[PDB]
């Protein structure tokens, strides 16, 4: 506190009223956890799956490059 | 030579090329999000630095154990990394830096202890050996400060017993939108953070300390160190996002080159097949 400014440094501050604000902090917890879950749901599915499928079977094509059969 | 297989392969590669472009699209947006989230942690640290500096300068009687440099016998490292790969050479470069620093500390005959954050660091330094004190996994993009109190609390508790003398923070720095640099910085032996401020401009007023100043100073220092660790983790998250964007763009370019090579091979094979078919038909017709 200073004569013209009050600064409150809080570890965890929520704007709601009652003492039961864990019941409203849980909403943010659940939302952020769901986002972090769906992210890893997209990292594997999109990136690591397709980018190995593309590199899987290239060699079978390059060896028959010059064949006249 | 089963040209439809080659056509299917080309189609699949072109599809994966579209897949990666969207991942780059998303990584840019999250880099923006983490970048603007780094800014919201500034005023808390600024105010805490100001208060701590004024308190320590106005009452110079005693020196806290976090502000005095005692001789070093063991140091510590808080290593933050990502949870999943496919983000450039971020973790590899960071681990090379920390390994070189540890090797440099080895000749001083001072051993090291670790506190790992992120799956990649956990695996790398579980295979590396060393003296682990704690581990944390699945941090996420917007970590809560509660998730980070474990490692910093363990490191500080080890410091308070005289077991540790320095505790370095190992992370990445956000230079620009496309470049990241590894960093190794000490935090517990607090380097005087612009302590020259508020000596010429200081006024003749002190606070009214409800508790004794020593306890208040200790409580301030612990929270300040924790906030430093948190806002050092957030910057690493932003750097990871930028690295992933760059890697996805590079993968898109490489797939685009693969397409241009496979098209030439396919065309050559198509012409060869047509020639063989016509030769066989003409031969069979002339033999009858």
């Amino acid at each position: 506190v200073q004569p013209h400014v009050v600064t409150v440094l809080a570890d965890t501050a929520i704007r709601a009223d009652n003492l039961d604000e864990a019941a409203i902090l849980e909403a943010r917890k659940n939302a952020e956890q769901l986002l972090a879950n769906q992210k890893s749901d997209l990292d594997s599915a999109a990136a690591l799956a397709a980018l190995a499928e593309t590199a899987a079977q290239l060699e079978t094509i390059r060896k028959i490059k010059n064949r006249a059969q | 030579a089963n040209l439809k297989e080659i056509r299917a392969k080309v189609a699949s590669i072109k599809s994966t090329q579209k897949i990666t472009r969207a991942m780059q699209m998303v990584a840019a947006s999250k880099m923006r999000r983490a970048q603007e989230r780094m800014a919201q942690g500034r005023p808390y640290a600024d105010n805490m630095r100001r208060v701590i500096a004024h308190l320590v300068q106005a009452n110079p009687e005693y020196k806290h154990r976090y502000m005095v440099d005692r001789p070093v016998k063991r140091v510590g490292y808080i290593i933050v990394s990502s949870d999943r790969g496919l983000a450039g050479g971020l973790n590899i470069n960071l681990f090379k830096k920390v390994v070189q620093h540890v090797k440099a500390q080895q000749e001083q005959s001072i051993e090291v202890q670790f506190a790992l954050i992120g799956q990649k660091a956990v695996s790398f330094f579980k295979n590396y050996g060393g003296k682990v004190l704690g581990a944390t996994t699945q941090i996420g993009d917007a970590p809560s400060l509660e998730q980070l109190t474990g490692s910093v609390q363990v490191m500080l508790d080890a410091f308070d017993k005289g077991e540790l003398d320095r505790i370095y923070l190992v992370s990445n720095g956000f230079v620009n939108a496309m470049t990241q640099k590894p960093k190794v910085e000490q935090l517990v032996p607090l380097a005087p953070a612009e302590e020259g401020d508020d000596l010429n401009r200081t006024y003749g007023w002190d606070y009214i300390y409800e508790p004794e100043a020593e306890e208040l100073l200790n409580g301030l220092l612990v929270r300040y160190i924790e906030s430093m660790v948190y806002q050092g983790v957030i910057e690493n998250v932003a750097c990871e996002q930028s690295a992933r964007m760059v890697a996805m763009k590079a993968a898109t370019d490489n797939a685009g080159q693969l397409i241009k090579d496979l098209q030439l091979i396919y065309n050559k094979l198509r012409q060869a097949a047509i020639t063989q078919e016509i030769s066989e038909i003409v031969g069979g017709a002339a033999a009858v």
